[PDB]
RNA sequence: UGCGAAAGCAGUUGAAGACAAGUGCUUGUCGUUCGUUAUAAAUGGCCUCGUCAAACGGUGGAGAGAGUCGCUAGGUGAUCGUCAGAUCUGCCUAGUCUCUAUACAGCGUGUUUAAUUGACAUGGGUUGAUGCGUA
């Protein structure tokens, strides 16, 4: 998963309204029809400028425009494409308020204007859903009335919801039926949450709820599969349809930093179990199902980018993990400008292996019981370590050992207490400060043969420990996770035959030939002909060693002379070799007349 | 019953005159097998070496699957194809190299070769209790 | 069984019996019934006795009795094999009786190896009860407590004959390792077949492994294909792991080795067999037979668990993901994930959770105290047991003793929910626990070397009636 | 008690180019006879009712051959010029053919002398003539004039429809079944023009590429229509009207093509494919067009012909050439009171309360040396391992069996160097094989064991062990050479 | 026996009592004990219910068999010999080429993914056992 760079649509032009950029998101208004996965085109509304519909690909345009009076603002828009009596149009309808004292309920078709028409609605229209198959305009009114409209704006049938100041009422289909759920606030911070089904009356009402404790003023909302999420706070809360029940609580520690009122938050959703996040000009792909930061993107040239709508994928069924946003980004300076920006997005395959490691979410031997059977503080520890004067051996040992009642001058089973890492990762910072040069102290030797040896200390240790025979031993024969980069490296630059057995038995054992073919081939030519001669002049894994270092020299950088000299070489082997076998199995597995003399 | 028997390492599924290439490239394509046979029958290395050495790349391939299972089936056949197999390695070594799987579409190698490599200490260690006895006899 | 008739010293035979005849007798009025008592001597860990009743007319079996029949690791209590013409590994000499049965004794008392732990499996459409027993399975189902099936698994000399004097010392094939794909129509089982002795080829184990198929309403599992050597040559198959659903359908299992090799095989309609669809390379000559394997339920990510280091392989290229590894204290016993985002760890000293999330250990309980070399590798897969909703089990064996050891034991079962943040239950049982594995649904099962199936979970005319029946 | 398993005959693990269910039934077209004719058969059909005699023409003559005879049974030679066609009507009854001087001729077949309809087609040669499948009164004509008329029997002093509209020869003429008004012609200008009859017509509903010149056109199903043309054959698709799949396995150019459905095959269905290289190829169309099968001729393949589905006998697989050589290849396919005194046999208790079987079914008869296994002669089992004309298989199990009872040394023990040879012979064989070498390394190391004394004081023994030395040392080289080439393999990898 | 990989790495197989046999001594035995992690061999081998013929469906195949002085590559013999070669128009192995009921092995066709039928009175007696066929 991976967020592309921002590309402009459009910018937005300089009025009043939209100067408040907090609320300049609530007066851009996004088509829903037009704006998903497939389409090219986006149809937007904004308020005091036009309705303008966009292509993005191959490159940004401007394909069509409504003029709207700097004075209205929209409060609903929705665009879709079908056929009307047949011919191909395009219905628009966007719903406007002047000065709160008239409500305009607009609808334009266009020929693919073959008609424009416009009402008095009784309050602010909130949604608008086209039914291009049956050729009608749903509004949702802020007074809670739902009004069923031809394209020529006659009123056909309209439903309440028994209840005012309707604050979200959002459009969705099941099995080849159309639904809509409203969310109402009450007092006390309760909520009406009411499920209405589109089919004698055209609306049947499925379920209705009261929700306690849902505030809408902190409160950022989407919806997607049946499932209805909740920003407020830092906690995204869970509830699933039909009965818009609360599943789960996530906590996001990221957000719970932000002071109340600097910060701008946009919350939208792109795919299954998967939503966007923006603070600021900083942008976040969350995976909620596993609680996972897929992707983080800074727009380091913008002070503030906010959502207004997302394509989103339905990853269950579509093979397609790539999807785009539209936002609005607002620039630094002591006149800022807002422009429209596209963000493509690669949501990824909805897996675990995506979310690995990435959560947004930030130990002591315990024994398993508390209480006739048979039987089969790091922290004081670093303090006495790190007051103690440098270069005094004999006191490092005597703590170390004394305290944690280390008997063995190596690890065992019966240290397994000590298995703390971090201890160990002190420790080993003392060691190292306290003691350079020749002069290392026996806890050292203990920690390389500690199975649990830091890896952030394993890079260059055989280089630190160069310098004596017995400590570099030791490395070899115990040291975990040694990089096999630095095995290598010396395996091929010692000359001491001992150690070259030793690595080659090392190295072996903890690498798979894949690994180790690949690091061979970095390496000079120089040097493994150097050790090709060594051969030349527990050989088991030796030899098996060899053979891994001609397949990484390849057919072509190998020289025919000294070919010739391993082809003598290894004929001799192969005849011993054949002849110790033969040894080896082998340990493994009367007369008519004769003469003879009496014993008297 | 009639179920299949199978082993683990089936990897099935994861310059001269008198060369014989042209014959070589139409009888693979066409899998005639009559065909091929006559040009597998010629013996002579030189002869060897010139055919692959101008047989196509792409060819070369299904060339070393076909004689895999003509060896597979006919064990007796194992030394004569040998020298075509071994000479199919060494000229298109490059082009190999650059497939991006060999293990299934070289299957049939890997089986054959890795029966017979199974077989070598087995073979070794009869091989030197007969010469025990061999030689026992043949001193006494 | 032999009927000797000793007017003219004939005899009728009715051979093939399940074991051999510790005991016959003739029962009924007029021996309309004989009585047998069988041992099934294959089973060398326990006395696994079956009676039977069979009808004198016919010689049918007229009533078959038999308890569970698990194979335990090793010998139990006083458990002491018949006794033959020569001491071999299934009978006891003349003289080797006495002294068999004070060694017996004496490794029971002395020695610290303890293990008796013995694989079984459940199946996942009927609920019955798999029992690898030797070169067999016996099918038990436990709802009603009997015996539904015993169906031999393998070749050799199992039913063909009778072994008696030298051919006693014969191994037939073991199955070591029998496991049910999630959808429940596969069998997967894995089989050492033992070479006979003094001979050339008397030291090459065969490894061999099966997948077999049935319908629900059928009783006898059908051999659909056989695998001769996975792996390569004389490479043991020590862990078989059947699919999540979500891979082919439950149709594929992952098999590995003790050289660090992961096959992953699969079912292909077209072939309409079993195929090597997938293949890492055990190439490195480490030798461990300390492996682990868990699944996620996607299937998109692995864990491979090889002596003291995980690796986490991604399915999709079937190569470590691009942290990956993860060392442990020491040699792995068994690696499961209880939901998606734990994974429990458990070493030969420690037991320890872990999020993949986060890449934390949250929560490690000291183990060695208990487990420190009574249970040979491998052995604490089948001890410990994960739900796939709820939570895990650790089931923790401890010998009595009271002023030397005692052969008696005493078992504790100890429910931990996820990440092992608290103990949701303890229990106590007076007997060794061999198995103790997770039933479908919220229960489980476990198994006792007394072979006791526990579970751990959450008027004229009335005196007229009577007087006709009475007649 | 149990009934005792049957011995398990071996099975080394498979190796390629195994038998495939489709090639067994196929390998079951064996016996051949091979006809000479004076000239190239140019064309071959099948009549679609019993008994389903198929035509053949050649020169100047059609020839009937009977389906159980496989021999002439009518002959039409009144053609003057060479003869272009021998289609069938749907019915079977009539036999429709072409002249080089262009007239078409309708004879009743199975009546070689009389003469139904005779039509003056084209002055140019007239190369197809075919009946409609779905209607039985319209006769399509195909001529070199490039004109594809559609005749009606009834009327036959003017056409019906004249197509038109290609550039060369048209040579292929194909009706698509389920839709009798649609007709699919194609020309060797590399176009398949598609018409229908049901409009005007005389120009194409749309042309499919298929850019070598066209040999035949024969419609699979409804909604595929595969076209053999130049080195490929390419199914094409009406609704989406393109190509589905290719296949380019033949090397010289395909000339005919048939399609059959509905056998008794494992294969469902059946496309055989003439090559002109000899060849004639089975192709599965459920499997997307994938070989299963081949056969090689003497020389180039001119016309293929399978028996039709419903064959209701011997099946018959026909191939034309060239040099007039014609292949066929067949899958052939007391007193009264004494009845009266037992009359109750045959009933099967349909009428009876309650049915009761106890019969247990009958085993195929066992071998002779699992009979000595079963009474345990170990011996004997042994000597009958070795005995003239015993399958390699079954062999090599008996040495199995009785080294898994663990009788190895059992069954060698009374035996001397006259009875020892068979049991050498046989391992100086089986030594080359991979499957049998473990185990006669096995038996091999125990007779040494066992007879090393008697070894030395019999000189026919001595050379078997020199001969066997030779050949198990011969074995080491190849396996040696085996491990030379896996190592050689590791490299490129 | 312990550990381990399957390979192996280390370590064992002691003492008492009693009986039998041969001649207090010798050897062998233990339904006797203590302690340590710690050849076999009493002539002695697995039941009956239904057989036979002919098909059909999958699974394997070293294919089961007969020819071709037709090619390719080897190995090698008898007698003579002026060592260059001769006659046996030499022999054997392998590949190839031609052909046949795939001719060969095996599991099933009580329902299975697929796939069957037919014959018989499954009895008693008499002759031949130097049986019948073949060299």
């Amino acid at each position: 998963p991976s967020l592309s760079q921002p590309f402009r649509l459009a910018t937005l032009p300089k009025i009043a309204s939209l100067s408040n950029f907090s609320l300049q998101a609530d007066y851009v208004q996004v088509a829903d029809g037009t704006f998903n996965e497939s389409t090219n085109n986006i149809t937007l509304g904004i308020s005091g400028s036009s309705i303008s519909q966009y292509i993005i690909n191959p490159t940004p345009k401007l394909t069509f425009d409504y003029p709207i009076p700097s004075t209205n603002i929209i409060t609903a828009c929705n665009a879709e494409k079908g056929q009307a009596n047949k011919r191909n149009v395009e219905i628009w309808a966007f719903g406007l308020m002047v000065n709160k004292g008239n409500y305009t309920l607009n609808v334009i078709t266009k020929a693919l204007f073959l008609s424009q028409y416009k009402i008095k609605a009784k309050a602010k229209v909130m949604s608008i859903k086209i039914d291009t198959k049956n050729s009608l305009v749903i509004a949702i009114l802020q007074n809670g009335l739902i009004e069923i409209f031809d394209f020529k704006l006659t009123l056909l049938h309209s439903f309440d919801i028994s209840y005012d100041n309707l604050k979200y009422a959002k459009w969705f289909t099941e099995n080849g039926t159309e639904y809509v759920f409203v969310l109402c606030p009450l007092q006390d911070d309760k909520v009406c949450y009411k499920l209405l089904e589109l089919t004698s009356s055209p609306i049947k009402e499925l379920s209705s709820t009261i929700i306690e404790g849902f505030s809408f003023e902190n409160s950022k909302l989407c919806y997607q599969f049946g499932k209805l999420y909740k920003l407020n706070q830092g906690k995204i809360y869970i509830y699933s349809l039909p009965h818009c029940q609360l599943q789960q609580v996530i906590e996001f520690p990221m957000v719970d930093k932000l002071s109340p009122g600097d910060d701008l938050i946009s919350f939208q959703p792109v795919s299954v179990n998967r939503v966007l996040l923006t603070v600021n000009n900083v942008i976040y792909l969350l995976d909620l199902l596993h609680c996972s930061t897929l992707s983080q993107r800074e727009l380091t040239h913008v002070k503030t980018f906010q959502l207004l709508k997302s394509a989103v994928i339905n990853s269950e069924k579509s093979h397609n993990s790539k999807t785009i946003a539209i936002g609005i980004s607002t620039k630094n300076g002591p006149n800022p400008t807002s422009s429209l920006e596209i963000i493509n997005i690669d949501v990824g395959t909805n897996t675990l292996k995506d979310s690995l490691g990435k959560s947004f979410q930030v130990v002591i031997l315990k024994p398993l019981f508390d209480d006739r059977v048979k039987c089969n503080h790091c922290n004081e520890v670093i303090e006495k370590l790190s007051a103690l004067q440098d270069n005094d051996i004999t006191s490092f040992d005597d703590i170390f050992f004394k305290e944690l009642k280390i008997k063995e001058e190596h690890y065992t089973e019966k240290d397994r207490y000590i298995s703390d890492p971090g201890f160990l990762n002190k420790v080993l910072d003392l060691i190292f400060g306290k003691f350079s040069g020749n002069d290392y102290p026996k806890t050292l030797t203990f920690l390389l043969t500690h199975p649990l040896f830091p890896l952030s200390r394993t890079r260059n240790l055989l280089s630190l420990l160069r310098d004596q025979p017995r400590l570099f031993k030791q490395a070899i024969v115990t040291c975990p996770n040694l990089p096999l980069n630095e095995l290598l490296e010396e395996l091929f630059s010692i000359r001491n035959r001992e150690l070259l057995l030793d690595i080659s038995f090392r190295i072996l054992q903890d690498f798979t030939r894949d690994s180790i073919k690949q690091e061979m081939k970095k390496l000079s030519k120089l040097d493994v002909q150097n050790f090709i001669e060594f051969i030349t002049s527990q050989s088991t894994q030796l030899f098996q060693l060899l053979s891994l270092v001609l397949d990484s020299i390849g057919l072509f950088s190998l020289e025919g002379a000294l070919l010739e000299n391993l082809t003598l070489y290894i004929d001799k082997q192969v005849e011993i070799a054949e002849r110790n076998t033969e040894l080896w199995n082998l340990i493994d597995t009367l007369p008519t007349y004769t003469m003879e003399y009496l014993d008297i | 019953g009639n179920a299949r028997v199978t082993s683990g390492d089936n990897f099935k599924h994861v310059t001269t005159t008198g060369t014989v290439t042209v014959i070589l490239s139409q009888a693979l394509q066409s899998n005639d097998h009559s065909l091929l046979e006559t040009v597998l029958n010629n013996r002579d290395e030189r002869v060897i070496r010139d055919t692959i050495f101008r047989l196509k790349p792409a060819l070369a391939v299904i060339l070393l699957e076909r004689l895999a299972e003509r060896i597979a089936r006919q064990t007796h056949r194992q030394g004569p194809l040998n020298v075509w197999v071994k000479w199919c390695l060494i000229i298109h070594g490059g082009y190999l190299v650059s497939i991006p799987n060999l293990m299934s579409t070289l299957s049939s190698l890997h089986s054959t070769l890795k029966r017979r490599s199974d077989l070598l200490p087995r073979l070794l260690a009869l091989d030197a209790r007969l010469d025990c006895t061999i030689n026992k006899f043949k001193t006494l | 069984m032999s009927l000797w008739q000793l007017e003219t010293n004939s005899q009728q035979f009715l051979p093939r019996l399940n074991g051999i005849i510790i005991d016959c007798q003739v029962l009924g009025p007029q021996g309309n019934y004989y009585s047998l008592i069988l041992q099934m001597t294959e089973n060398n860990s326990n006395s696994d006795y079956q009676f039977l009743l069979l009808n004198a007319s016919d010689l049918t079996s007229k009533l078959s009795i038999n308890g569970p029949l698990p194979v335990f690791n090793s010998t139990i209590k006083h458990i002491q094999q018949p006794i033959s013409a020569m001491n071999t590994k299934n009978s006891n000499s003349i003289t080797s009786l006495n002294h068999s049965k004070k060694k017996q004794s004496r490794k029971l008392i002395k020695s610290r190896r303890q293990d008796f732990t013995t694989n079984v499996e459940i199946n996942p459409i009927n609920k019955n009860l798999y029992f690898p027993h030797i070169s067999a399975v016996q099918i038990f189902d436990f709802y009603k407590n009997e015996q539904v099936n015993y169906q031999y698994l393998t070749s050799g000399v199992n039913n063909s004959m009778g072994k008696v004097r030298f051919e006693l010392n014969l191994q037939d094939p073991i199955i070591t390792d029998l496991k049910f794909t999630k959808d429940g129509q596969w069998m997967i089982t894995y089989e050492i077949e033992y070479p006979p002795n003094d001979l050339l080829s008397s030291k090459d184990l065969t490894h061999i492994l099966k997948f077999w198929t049935k319908n629900d309403n059928e009783t006898n599992w059908n051999l659909k294909t056989k695998v001769i050597n996975p792996h390569g040559i004389s490479v043991p198959i020590t862990k078989i792991l059947p699919s999540p659903r979500s891979v082919n359908n439950s149709q594929g299992c992952l098999t590995a080795d003790n050289n660090g090799g992961l096959k992953f095989w699969s079912f292909d309609s077209h072939e309409s067999n079993w195929c090597l669809k997938k293949i890492s390379l055990p190439n490195f000559n480490h030798f461990s037979n300390s492996v682990s394997l868990a699944w996620s339920q996607d299937g998109s990510l692995i864990f491979h668990g090889f002596d003291d280091k995980l690796q986490i392989l991604d399915f999709d290229t079937f190569k470590k993901f691009e942290v990956s590894e993860f060392t442990l204290d020491s040699e792995i016993q068994t690696v499961k994930l209880i939901n998606d985002t734990n994974l429990i760890v458990a070493t030969r000293t420690t037991l320890n959770a872990i999020n993949l999330l986060r890449g934390q250990v949250i929560n490690s309980f000291d183990l060695y105290p208990f487990v420190n070399g009574v249970y040979k590798n491998g052995h604490m897969d089948r001890l410990i047991t994960c739900d796939e909703r709820t939570g895990n089990i650790a089931l923790v064996i401890n010998q009595q003793l009271t002023d030397v050891p005692t052969i008696n034991y005493k078992s504790r079962i100890i429910i931990f929910d996820s990440d092992l943040s608290t103990k949701l239950g303890n229990f106590t049982h007076h007997e060794y626990i061999s198995w103790i594995g997770w039933n479908y649904d919220t229960d489980f099962i476990f198994l006792d070397i007394e072979s006791t199936l526990g579970v751990v979970g959450t008027s004229n005319s009335d005196i007229f009636a009577e007087q006709l029946h009475k007649l | 008690s149990t009934a005792r398993p049957r011995i398990i005959t071996s099975k080394a693990p498979l190796l390629p180019q195994q038998t495939t269910p489709e090639q067994r039934y196929w390998r079951q077209y064996t016996s051949a006879q091979l006809v000479k004719e004076h000239n190239s058969v140019t064309h071959i059909s099948f009549n679609p009712q019993h008994p389903h005699d198929f035509a053949v023409t050649s020169s100047t003559r059609v020839q009937i051959f009977s389906s159980r005879t496989r021999q002439v049974i009518k002959t039409f030679s009144r053609f003057k010029d060479v003869v272009y066609s021998a289609s069938f009507r749907s019915d079977g009854k009539l036999l429709c053919a072409g002249d080089a001087t262009g007239l078409v001729s309708v004879y009743d077949s199975y009546n070689p002398r009389t003469i139904l309809l005779s039509i003056n087609a084209s002055t140019h040669p007239t190369h197809v003539t075919k009946f409609h499948t779905q209607d039985n009164k319209i006769l399509a004509t195909a001529s070199d004039d490039r004109v594809t008329r559609l005749w009606d029997i009834s009327n036959a002093y003017e056409p019906q429809l004249e197509l038109t509209g290609a550039t060369d020869y048209v040579r292929t003429l194909s009706f698509i079944p389920a839709a009798p008004h649609l007709v699919a012609t194609g020309s060797y200008d590399g176009l398949i023009r598609l018409y229908d009859t049901r409009s005007s017509g005389s120009t194409p509903i749309y042309s499919l590429n298929h850019d070598q010149p066209v040999e035949n056109v024969i419609a699979v199903s409804p909604t595929q229509i595969v076209s053999c043309g130049g080195n490929n054959f390419k199914v094409w698709d009406l609704t989406s009207n393109k190509k589905l799949y290719e296949r380019g396995n033949f090397n010289k150019a395909v000339t005919c093509l048939d399609y059959v459905e509905n056998f008794d095959s494992p294969m469902q269905s059946a496309l055989i494919a003439s090559s002109l290289d000899g060849h004639v190829k089975v192709f599965d169309p459920l499997d997307n067009f994938q070989v299963k099968f081949g056969w090689k001729f003497s020389g180039p393949v001119l016309s293929c012909a399978v028996s039709p589905s419903t064959a209701q006998g011997n099946r018959h697989l026909v191939a034309g050439l060239s040099s007039g050589l014609l292949a066929i290849r067949t899958k052939k396919k007391k007193s009264n009171n004494f009845q009266r005194m037992m009359r109750g046999s045959e009933y099967q208790g349909d009428q009876e309360h309650i049915i009761h079987n106890d019969k247990v079914r009958s085993q195929r008869r066992m071998r002779a040396f699992e009979r000595n296994i079963n009474q345990f002669k170990w011996s004997e089992a042994l000597d009958n391992a070795f005995v003239p004309g015993m399958a390699k298989e079954l062999t090599l199990t008996v040495l199995q069996e009785l080294r898994k009872r663990g009788k190895v040394r059992v069954a060698l023990y009374g035996r001397d160097e006259s009875t020892l040879e068979p049991l050498l012979n046989w391992c100086l064989k089986g030594i080359e094989d991979v499957r049998s070498a473990s185990i006669v390394a096995d038996w091999v190391a125990v007779v040494l064991e066992l007879y090393g004394n008697t070894l030395e004081s019999s000189p026919v023994l001595q050379e078997l062990m020199i001969d066997l030395k030779t050949k198990v040392r011969h074995e080491i080289h190849k396996s040696k050479e085996a491990q030379r080439i896996e190592g050689m393999l590791q490299l490129l990898t």
